[PDB]
């Protein structure tokens, strides 16, 4: 297959700014009929992708002057001549010159702001919960930036990661940051074995894992 | 103006198969090519295969041979993805993209919604709706955090609001995660501490699929 490989994976981006995303094919994607495949298309959240660019540099119909595309046979550059806030989003390249089609890993365009500390907070089970025979450890890790973060779970002083759930939130639309919660499940039988629960967060904000802990017996 | 209508989320246990539906409105799926892209949560884009709707003519990506049937009935102006014997790897998004013309006039390119296929063997589940309330007290003129824990539901969705919508700064909702066939979802608020106990907050969970309407309120430890 014809592998297409983007860079960078992540672009964080001022309004305003210039923005170049490139793309690599393994091989030529020139067709023997002498056309170039190579499209680019944004994808934003809870929506499917839009075409830009087609046969390297030929802006789709609708498409905003800002978007321009250029390339040889196979280094490909997609450039955004000054950033909006519409703009923001995933990108990906697209060969259709050889079968299989293949798309590149895609390239987060996102607004860059300042570093913001995690806040990090840790719930043990509820007592509605602990009746129904489970226990859940919440730990919530809020409005943080740069994206880049790591979360751990020690039970007295110990990894754990089995029954460990995460989930996440995109950048918010107001105040540019992203969330994420990890609840560690345990059985109520467990849960009541040991006595210290801990979940930590590496992030740039700090040269430390960033910790929160509570003790099951108070 | 020209639509492309694909079927509603699709819920299917492994080992059986599923057949998603684009419905074209406004053009003729026979002057076109269908494309279908296979996206997973949280992952990039994934080319399945073509099909000339006209001829009969496809193309599939080697991974999809076997799982994948595309197929096309024109006189309903539908082209229709089969997925076969499936498993959890075939939890995803599906879209259809109707495309062509791009040597002999303007290029067409429309897309699909997306269709969502969830791969479980759960019946429909109400949730349990547990109350996070923080494990000790808050300093002066501080910020508290409290929670909202929704686990053991299935399908999608459900919803939550605090304080019946009423509350809606510094509140964050996760994304449901299905883990063992049914799904987890968390919501925090972010509220100053005097206004916490002080005030009732309470979180609101709806879940349409079983009935259930929960509001539990967040009280101290
Ligand atoms: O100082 C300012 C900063 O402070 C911020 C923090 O403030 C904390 C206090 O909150 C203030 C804002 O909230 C005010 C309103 O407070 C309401 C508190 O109510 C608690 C009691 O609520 C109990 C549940 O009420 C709702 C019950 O509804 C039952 C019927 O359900 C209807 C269906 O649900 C809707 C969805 O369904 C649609 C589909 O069927
Ligand atoms: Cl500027
Ligand atoms: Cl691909
Ligand atoms: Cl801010
Ligand atoms: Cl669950
Ligand atoms: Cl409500
Ligand atoms: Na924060």
């Amino acid at each position: 297959d014809v592998l297409m490989t983007q860079t960078p994976l992540s672009l964080p981006v001022s309004l305003g700014d210039q923005a170049s995303i490139s793309c690599r094919s393994s091989q030529s994607i020139v067709h023997s009929n002498g056309n170039t495949y190579l499209e680019w298309y944004l994808q934003k959240p809870g929506q499917s992708p839009k075409l830009l660019i087609y046969k390297v540099s030929n802006r789709f119909s609708g498409v905003p002057d800002r978007f321009s595309g250029s390339g040889s046979g196979t280094d490909f550059t997609l450039k955004i001549s000054r950033v909006e806030a519409e703009d923001l989003g995933v990108y990906y390249c697209f060969q259709g010159s050889h079968v299989p089609w293949t798309f590149g890993g895609g390239t987060k365009l996102e607004i860059k702001r300042a570093d913001a500390a995690p806040t990090v907070s840790i719930f043990p089970p509820s007592s509605e919960q602990l009746t129904s025979g489970g226990a859940s450890v919440v730990c919530f890790l809020n409005n943080f930036y740069p994206k880049d973060i790591n979360v751990k779970w020690k039970i007295d002083g110990s990894e754990r990661q089995n029954g460990v759930l995460n989930s996440w939130t995109d950048q918010d639309s107001k105040d540019s940051t992203y969330s994420m919660s990890s609840t560690l499940t345990l059985t109520k039988d467990e849960y009541e074995r040991h006595n210290s629960y801990t979940c930590e967060a590496t992030h740039k904000t700090s040269t430390s894992p960033i910790v929160k802990s509570f003790n099951r017996n108070e | 103006e020209v639509q492309l209508q694909q079927s509603g989320a699709e819920i299917v246990r492994s080992g059986a198969s599923v057949k998603l539906s684009c419905a074209a409105s406004g053009f003729n799926i026979k002057d076109y090519y269908m494309h279908w892209v296979k996206q997973r949560p949280e992952q990039g884009l994934e080319w399945i295969g073509w099909i000339d709707p006209e001829n009969g003519d496809i193309a599939y990506a080697p991974k999809f041979q076997g799982k994948a049937t595309m197929t096309a009935d024109t006189s309903s102006n539908t082209a229709y993805l089969q997925l076969s014997r499936l498993t959890s790897e075939d939890t995803a998004v599906y879209f259809c993209n109707g495309r062509g013309g791009m040597i002999t006039t303007d290029f067409f390119d429309y897309w699909g919604q997306g269709t969502t296929l969830t791969v479980s063997s759960a019946k429909t589940t109400p949730p349990s709706v547990y109350p996070l309330a923080p494990g000790s007290a808050a300093q002066t003129n501080s910020m508290v955090t409290l929670g909202c824990l929704v686990k053991g539901y299935f399908p999608e969705p459900v919803t939550v609001t605090w304080n019946s919508g009423s509350l809606s700064s510094g509140v964050h909702t996760f994304p449901a995660v299905l883990q063992s066939d049914l799904y987890t979802l968390s919501s925090s608020v972010t509220v100053p501490s005097s206004t916490w106990p002080s005030e009732t907050v309470t979180c609101n969970v709806a879940h349409p699929a079983s009935s259930t309407k929960v509001d539990k309120k967040i009280v101290p430890r």
